RNA sequence: GAAAUUGUUGAAAGGGAAGGGCAUUUGAUCAGAC
RNA sequence: CGUGGAGGUCAGUGACGAAGCCUAGACCGUAAGGUCGGGUCGAACGGCCUCUAGUGCAGAUCUUGGUGGUAGUAGCAAAUAUUCAAAUGAGAACUUUGAAGACUGAAGUGGGGAAAGGUUCCACGUCAACAGCAGUUGGACGUGGGUUAGUCGAUCCUAAGA
């Protein structure tokens, strides 16, 4: 383990890592990001519509020439897409995620996703054919990607005012007036 | 909800096959048939049975006939859930011409 | 129907299992057939030692035959027509000293055991040889089915010197070694059980410091005496025994491999050999693993032996071996060691190199043959039942009418034949050969000091369901039969013991059963002429002043009365010679 | 199941194109069983397996 | 016939053979990377459109 | 187990580059004090 | 001012954390640099007095190694062509079978060899990597089987030559 930074409290939140996967970085980075912050419930049938084409992943960072759609307009961004294979792995440690969280005792409808990242693999080499007789790199970009799911927690509103007050002689003796004065 | 039917429908290949590439042209009324019986009964999942298939195929490529009659029947999926519990399945009838017939209701029995 | 449903599954299981009169007169000629056989047996085995020279000592190779042979000429007469399944349930093996059992040899192999223990020898020269020499424990193995339905022969024959001194054959002397001392307590054992499973069937005359009207028979009851029997007579109870229930097609040894729901019976192991001497520190922590193995029905198949209980109806199988203990200073646990065709192996002088007589069919395995020979093989092995067979018995000429050498001859040519079908099948493990086994003694000392990397667990062992995965149970962890013989292979600490095997088979009947008796005890393979014990002494046995062992004297003679609610009949031989 | 084999086979035992073979669809499980010759040839007499007949060329309309 | 048989696993082959074609699969890679840069050295080459 | 390079969170900023210099505002953050 | 090693000295520092590394935390010095706190780490190191040198980097179309932007872009388009069901299967555009449609069209996408290849043939297992999509398939991977000569070749003879 030892994940990415965490802001959850530990006891309450479940977690799952894949590593070393056949995926896309640049695509499965775009991917998490749309779930991010989200409700479980939520992101899972929403996965799955994508799967169908009824949502896309709107694309944040590496958006460079794609094609512009119209579900875009919902995220309001016009780049847009339904990187099918970049999803199976989310769903993937999102299935698992809903399950080592149900092992812990935690509420299923009370989940959401807090923690999504996703950075890089070593990459991995192959070798391609060019004119001239050169040789160039051949290459994919494979993705760690963890995941922890949080148990919402509303419940806290603290009371944190703290003032030590200095106040001169001066604004003492004229705080004194204006209780003096009958306030 | 949705209640186990079957009908006969005669369909125009002509018109959705127009301007198709000669050599795809068959394909696409594979595709045009299965789109079409989504339609009515939008069941989504349609199969072709083989003698169709054949009556698709019995010209060749570039020579699909202009009408079909086709028995469309809506029944139900099994075991394994799909998405769908309802079925779509289009088989031939051996006619004459397709011409000048209406759709029609074949009460099952 | 191709599928086994439940309307069969209880059609066949409790209903050919159902005691009734079509039925017990299927057992009733195979508990004499099969003690017309031990008969038979034991005069030839006689005929040529105890006595004069008749121009030939017969081999043990040469009396398994014979003996065989004899006992197709007895199922050549009855239920010809009426029965489809009627032959050998297991083949006459005749063991020695050391053995076990599993021994049963063609006629092929004295040369070819002669020839690989040519170099190791001098413990086994009766084994290799054939040929019996004198102060032996010698078992005779003898079983037969009719219509599936099996009674079974086991009994400790002890060979003697001759004394002409006497005109009267007098075998001189008694049996002075703590070999009889084996042989008396299974003897003593067989007996023992033989009285309790009178008193299931009603709570009538069962021994009041021991049972009471609680329990007509226990899952301890049994296990807690034939324990002290050995214990009595210091002699080791051997990991091999059992007391079985029986049925129709199914027996207790006929596959040992194949696993049974809806299993009955007592079972005995080297997982229970720990508990005796663990018993001492109470420590019940049972440290498992969590395999999902022989899991469907484990419940009935894992053979509880405490929740076992005699019922009436049923027809039990009594196997005894009871180990010898020549004196041994530190306490050890008693196993078996499987014997092997390769030479290389061993440096050891002691060792036996020889074959497996005895065969098994397995119809879970399927496995397309490529040869022509191991073909014709196969489809002939299925031509017989579900029971283990010697490669001689599949053919056209085994019961040969009249014995000539040119039969003889007939067969040998077989033999060959048949042996390089056996190869291909035995390989493709479409069948399992029959173990054939010693009897080893252990130190306690060595498995205590066992360092071990951990290991295979895989399923190689004719053993049955629950105890052999482990072996040597949990409380001993890390113990399979690998590190086992690892173990059993440092030597100076290893050593091996004489046996004496008991098979009685017990029908019990009601009186709805047995009308003229009253509730009955009807033992097959019991008859007066097969038990009789041989000239012994020794010094160990009665031990007195034990709730359980004065219970036995008081149960003893209880049953040697006819005022005995519970009359044991004892099914007498048949008439032998014809001619 | 992976039926090449015995359609390879098929063409060797009856002596004929691959091109005509047929092999039961409905025997799939069977035909997987066969893995040697003689057995196809059992097959072969059986009539899971059958060798297809020749496709036409007529003289007549030369 | 209660006993049941689909198993056959052993952990110790499978993941003691996923490391070695996770390691020699490191070395290939690796023989790659040393070899990228002059892998397209190219003496008496013949330009088409130069002079 | 550094750098380049990269993900996540935090903060901050942005009308055709960014970055530095003098100076103080606002935000953070730390020493001296006895 | 700093660096790798030597002689000397602080009866120097150290498993109660040595060196290193991170640090919009502090402090001295014009500066080269030194010094402390925090984190991380796990076995040796520093000050002064002297000796020595393979002693300080932004460059050299510098040397090897490592990584971006470019960019999920260029592209994955010659050889007329595929489609329906079932089977298998965690999973089928691509595997197996049936069905239908087509191509090579005897100077063939057919059946055999030489040169060269060296096990690529065949089978059972199998899908991490390889087959620039896939993969339940394979010229891949793992375990094995497979080449039988008095008559076919080599062998013998001689050619240009050696
Ligand atoms: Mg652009
Ligand atoms: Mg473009
Ligand atoms: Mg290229
Ligand atoms: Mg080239
Ligand atoms: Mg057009
Ligand atoms: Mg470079
Ligand atoms: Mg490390
Ligand atoms: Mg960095
Ligand atoms: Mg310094
Ligand atoms: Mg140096
Ligand atoms: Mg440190
Ligand atoms: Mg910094
Ligand atoms: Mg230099
Ligand atoms: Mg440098
Ligand atoms: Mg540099
Ligand atoms: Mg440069
Ligand atoms: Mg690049
Ligand atoms: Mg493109
Ligand atoms: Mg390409
Ligand atoms: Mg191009
Ligand atoms: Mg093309
Ligand atoms: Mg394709
Ligand atoms: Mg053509
Ligand atoms: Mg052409
Ligand atoms: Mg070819
Ligand atoms: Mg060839
Ligand atoms: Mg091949
Ligand atoms: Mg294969
Ligand atoms: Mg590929
Ligand atoms: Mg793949
Ligand atoms: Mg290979
Ligand atoms: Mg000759
Ligand atoms: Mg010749």
């Amino acid at each position: 383990a030892r994940y990415g930074a965490t802001s959850t409290n530990p006891a309450k939140s479940a977690s799952a890592r894949g590593s070393y996967l056949r995926v896309s970085f640049k695509n499965t980075r775009e991917t998490a990001q749309a779930i991010n912050g989200w409700e479980l419930t939520k992101a899972q049938k929403y996965l799955e519509q994508v799967l169908d084409h009824q949502r896309a992943i709107p694309f944040r960072r590496f958006n460079s020439s794609i094609g512009r759609t119209a579900q875009g307009k919902e995220f309001g961004v016009t780049k847009a897409r339904w990187p099918a294979k970049s999803v199976k792995f989310v769903q993937g440690l999102l299935q698992n995620a809903a399950a080592n969280a149900e092992a812990k005792g935690l509420d299923a409808t009370k989940l959401y996703v807090s923690h999504i990242q996703v950075n890089q693999a070593p990459k991995q080499r192959r070798r391609t054919y060019r004119a001239h007789g050169r040789i160039n790199k051949y290459e994919s970009s494979p993705s760690h990607i963890e995941l922890v799911v949080t148990e919402k927690e509303e419940a806290v509103a603290k009371a944190a005012e703290k003032k030590v007050v200095r106040l001169t002689s001066r604004q003492r003796g004229r705080i004194a007036a204006q209780k003096r004065i009958a306030a | 909800l949705k209640d186990v039917v079957t009908r006969e429908y005669t369909i125009n290949l002509h018109k959705r096959l127009h301007g198709v590439s000669f050599k795809k042209r068959a394909p696409r009324a594979v595709k045009e048939i299965k789109k079409f019986a989504k339609l009515h009964m939008g069941t989504d999942d349609v199969r072709l049975a083989p003698e169709l298939n054949q009556a698709i195929w019995k010209r060749g490529v570039k020579g699909v006939e202009y009408r079909l009659r086709l028995r469309i029947s809506r029944k139900r999926n099994e075991e394994e859930d799909a998405k769908n519990p309802l079925f779509s399945y289009v088989e031939p009838v051996l006619v004459a011409s397709a011409k000048g017939l209406q759709t029609v209701v074949v009460e099952e029995d | 129907a191709l599928a086994i449903s439940h309307e069969d599954t209880q059609i066949l299981l409790k209903d050919k299992n159902i005691l009734q009169e079509s039925v017990l007169n299927k057992y009733r000629t195979a508990g004499q057939i099969a003690q017309t056989a031990l008969k038979y047996v034991t005069s030839l085995i006689n005929d040529s030692y105890h006595s004069k020279t008749t121009q030939r000592q017969l081999t043990v190779p040469e009396l398994c035959l014979l003996t065989d042979s004899f006992i197709l000429t007895r199922l050549e007469q009855y239920y010809k027509n009426k029965v489809n399944e009627r032959g050998i349930a297991i083949p006459t093996t005749i063991d020695i000293d050391q053995i076990s059992g599993g021994w049963c040899p063609e006629i092929d192999d004295t040369q070819n055991l002669l020839n690989w223990n040519k170099g190791k020898d001098s413990t086994f020269a009766s084994s290799v040889t054939g040929t019996l020499r004198p102060g032996d424990l010698v078992k005779i193995t003898l079983g037969v089915h009719i219509d599936g339905y099996t009674s079974e022969v086991s009994h400790t024959m002890v060979i003697y010197p001759v004394d002409e001194t006497k005109p009267i054959l007098q075998p001189t002397g008694p049996l002075l070694g703590g070999k009889a001392d084996a042989v008396a307590a299974a003897h003593i054992a067989m007996e023992t059980v033989v009285a309790l499973l009178a008193c299931a069937l009603t709570p009538e005359k069962l021994p009041a410091s021991l049972g009471g009207t609680s329990s007509g028979i226990t899952g301890q009851l049994i296990r807690t005496i034939v324990d002290t029997i050995a214990r009595s007579y210091n002699c080791g109870v051997v990991p091999g025994s059992r007391v079985r229930r029986i049925r129709r097609f199914l027996a207790g040894q006929n596959e040992g491999i194949v696993a049974e729901r809806e299993y009955k019976g007592v079972v005995w192991t080297e997982s229970h050999q720990e508990a005796d001497l663990l018993s001492n520190t109470d420590a019940k922590d049972l440290t498992v693993v969590d395999r999902g193995q022989s899991t469907p029905f484990t419940n009935v198949s894992a053979i509880p032996s405490d929740d076992f209980v005699v019922q009436s109806g049923e027809v039990y199988l009594i196997d005894l071996k009871m180990a010898s203990l020549e004196h041994c200073t530190k306490k050890g646990l008693v196993t078996l060691e499987t014997v092997d065709s390769y030479t290389g192996k061993s440096h050891k002088a002691g060792e036996l190199i020889a074959r497996p007589g005895a065969y098994v069919r397995d119809f879970a395995q399927t496995h397309i043959l490529k040869l022509k020979t191991s073909r014709q093989l196969l489809t002939k092995i299925d031509k017989q039942g579900v029971y283990p067979f010697k490669l001689s018995h599949l053919s056209s000429n085994f019961p040969f009418v009249h014995e000539n050498e040119e039969e003889l001859q007939s067969l040998k040519k077989d033999l060959k034949s048949f042996r390089l079908g056996m190869s291909e099948i035995s390989n493709n493990y479409l069948c399992v050969e029959s173990p054939i086994q010693i009897a080893r003694w252990v130190p306690w000392d060595h498995i205590l000091k066992a360092t071990n990397p951990n290991g295979n667990l895989s399923y190689d062992a004719t053993s049955t369901l629950t105890l052999p995965g482990h072996e040597l149970p949990l409380p001993k962890l890390g113990v399979s039969a690998i590190k086992l013989k690892s173990l059993m292979n440092s030597t100076k600490e290893s050593i091996s013991l004489p046996v004496a095997r008991e098979c009685n088979t017990i029908v019990l009947c009601d009186s709805s059963v047995s009308t003229t008796d009253r509730p009955e005890l009807l033992r097959l393979t019991g008859g007066s002429k097969t038990c009789q014990p041989s000239w012994i002494h020794s010094q160990h046995e009665l031990n007195p002043q034990d709730s359980i062992v004065q219970g036995i004297f008081q149960l003893a003679t209880l049953a040697k009365d006819k005022r005995f609610g519970l009359l044991l009949k004892e099914t007498q031989p048949m008439k032998q010679k014809s001619v | 199941a992976n039926l090449r084999t015995q359609k390879r086979l098929a063409a060797s035992v009856v002596g004929v194109g691959k091109r005509k073979v047929w092999l039961d669809p409905n025997e799939t499980s069977e035909i997987a069983q066969a893995n040697s010759r003689n057995a196809i040839r059992k097959l072969v007499k059986n009539g899971t397996i059958v060798k297809k007949a020749v496709t036409v060329h007529s003289k007549s309309r030369t | 016939e209660t006993r049941s048989f689909l198993p056959a696993f052993d952990k110790k082959g499978v993941q003691t053979q996923q490391r070695v074609w996770q390691t020699e699969r490191f070395d290939k890679k690796r023989l790659d990377k040393r070899s990228a840069k002059f892998v397209n050295n190219q003496p008496h080459y013949r330009d088409q459109l130069l002079q």
